[PDB]
DNA sequence: TCTCACACCTTTGAAGTGG
DNA sequence: CCACTTCAAAGGTGTGAGA
């Protein structure tokens, strides 16, 4: 595995913290901006999204 | 009003009737048990920072001989105020009475000069555990007697070691 | 008293699979 | 979208030596 950076992990959260639902170019931006698929955003936002219950 | 509730506090009860040890290591090591809370009376659009702070129990230094503590002096001129500011800081009210707000990633060291932020203590002495709710004049504050303890460097009595042994998951390779 | 490397465990968390 | 799983890496335990 390789595990997302601290930059990076940082920057998703505070997004979470804001939205946690993001729309289909929303996650392109913040994809992009961390440059990392935005699949792995999606799947981010989704693992975050149940891991938080 | 707001009001809060230790989460098991049945286990802490356990620690608190022989004599709470937590090591404290250069590096920064956890509390166990770990310090969980849950909080209602937040007004719920409101948003707050909930810190957790240490102060001393009493002004003694504390030696274990004999299978027995007892004081050897007084407490030293201990040490550079640190506050552990919660990660989900600052939140709505709601957020908080959500679930349980826990402060499992806390870590002590025992080291003055420490570059993480973390709290410090110093080995030998009482400590009292705070939790601070606050606004972002008024912030409360609510001790729970029962979580006191004595920073240690190294566990003194052995009934402790073995209470961490058989309840902390993590030390799950010393058990039976 | 304090520190550190082990051994031995858990939790973590991106990715997987199905609904 | 959610529900759960998969399974190494990351990392928290007390030990016991050696200061």
């Amino acid at each position: 595995r390789v595990l997302f950076s601290q930059a990076q992990v940082y920057e998703l959260e505070r997004r979470f913290k804001q939205q946690r639902y993001l729309s289909a170019p929303e996650r392109d931006q913040l994809a992009s901006v961390l440059k990392l698929t935005s699949t792995q955003v999606k799947i981010w936002f989704q693992n975050r999204r149940y891991k938080s219950k | 009003g707001i009001k809060v509730f230790l989460h098991e506090r049945e286990l802490w009860l356990k620690f608190h009737e022989v004599g709470t040890e937590m090591i404290i290591t250069k590096a920064g090591r956890r509390m166990f048990p770990s310090y969980k809370v849950k909080v209602t009376g937040l007004n719920p659009k409101t948003k707050y920072i909930l810190l957790m702070d240490i102060v001393p129990a009493d002004d003694h230094r504390y030696k274990f001989a004999d299978n027995k503590w007892s004081v050897t002096g007084k407490a030293e001129p201990a040490m550079p105020g640190r506050l552990y500011v919660h990660p989900d800081s600052p939140a709505t009210g709601a957020h908080w009475m959500r679930q349980l707000v826990s402060f499992q990633k806390l870590k002590l060291t025992n080291n003055h000069l420490d570059p993480f932020g973390h709290i410090i203590l110093n080995s030998m002495h009482k400590y009292q555990p705070r939790l601070h709710i606050v606004k972002a004049t008024a912030f409360c504050t609510h001790v729970f007697p029962e979580t006191a303890f004595i920073a240690v460097t190294s566990y003194q009595n052995h009934k402790i070691t073995q209470l961490k042994i058989e309840n902390n998951p993590f030390a799950k390779g010393f058990r039976g």
